[PDB]
């Protein structure tokens, strides 16, 4: 079952103790059922190689700050596994626009290119998290019924147990409302989502700043945000 | 289809959607300036020529019924069209 599951997704072993106890839950033989089901009648998106990219770019103790999401972009090309980003040759979506704008103004001293891949960061200890891991081609919110929250939530009930002093960053009232770390043990930060319809302007999110004072509290160094 | 095609009939533009992100009615509420009754999908566009957001709110999936229409201009202005 793990080396199977292992198999098919193509997920990192690091991983193995904080996925591996899901398995054994009817409710995911399920989820895994209504996903293969699906993939023989409708386009999925993210190709079945790149659901668990986020899985293989740090292992679960190399994890500093923990960015949530909500479905991956349903245009193809757009998503890769990882929340917010997209492909180098995709132009940023707006919220990204607005993500990255927050970084340059809290470290103006950043070297930013253009671009909206934010494998650099993952490859740091960020964690960029979609809760519903796939979408139907075209159709927004398509497979956020079938499960992948109660999953995606299991493992990171299990990463904030096993490693204390992590960064969480909510954005936008669903996030925050998904995700309840201890906020005696890790660093919760909340604020409006990127999107441009929020009545706060991202630009002026200062979470990158706080994320990483905190880190130097307890002796990590900061992550480097420029992308 | 559908949602694309409002876009245009609401502003002529053949704009493509580039996200969809969900937000409750109280996010909502705070901006447009009414309450929608349920979970609002704002889906998002943006016109470079004219560097407005085309921002499309339906409601959730999968009945993505059409509610309001928002384009915000550079400045970060809107400009609200209830559909």
């Amino acid at each position: 079952d793990w080396t199977t599951f292992r198999r098919v997704f193509l997920i990192d072993d690091a991983w193995r103790p904080l996925m591996e106890p899901e398995l054994a839950n009817p409710l995911t033989a399920h989820l895994l059922a209504e996903y293969n089901r699906r993939c023989q009648t409708e386009e999925v998106l993210p190709p079945r190689e790149d659901v668990f990219s986020w899985t293989r770019y740090c292992t679960p103790d190399e994890v500093r700050v923990v960015i949530i999401g909500q479905d991956p972009y349903h245009h193809p090309g757009q998503a890769h596994g990882l929340a917010f980003s997209v492909r180098a040759n995709v132009p940023p979506p707006p919220s990204l626009r607005n993500v990255l704008a927050a970084v340059k103004n809290c470290y103006p001293e950043a070297r930013m290119s253009g671009h909206g891949c934010l494998e650099k960061w993952a490859r740091d200890g960020v964690l960029l998290l979609n809760t519903t891991l796939t979408v139907k081609r075209g159709a927004a919110a398509s497979h956020s019924r079938i499960g992948w929250d109660r999953f995606v939530g299991g493992v990171i009930r299990r990463l904030a147990a096993r490693r204390p002093g992590l960064v969480f960053m909510l954005w936008g009232t669903h996030a925050q409302n998904a995700i309840r770390p201890d906020p005696r043990v890790h660093c919760v930060l909340k604020f409006s989502h990127p999107s441009p319809l929020s009545k706060v302007p991202f630009g002026t999110c200062q979470h990158f700043l706080v994320a990483n004072r905190y880190l130097e509290t307890r002796s990590i160094s900061p992550i480097d945000w420029s992308v | 289809t559908n949602l694309s095609d409002i876009i245009e009939k609401e502003t002529g533009k053949q704009l493509v959607i580039q996200e969809s992100i969900l937000m409750l009615p109280e996010e909502v509420e705070e901006v447009i300036g009414n309450k929608p009754e349920s979970d609002i999908l704002v889906h998002t566009a943006y016109d470079e020529s004219t560097d407005e957001n085309v921002m499309l709110l339906t409601s959730d999936a999968p009945e993505y019924k059409p509610w309001a229409l928002v384009i915000q201009d550079s400045n970060g202005e809107n400009k609200i069209k209830m559909l």
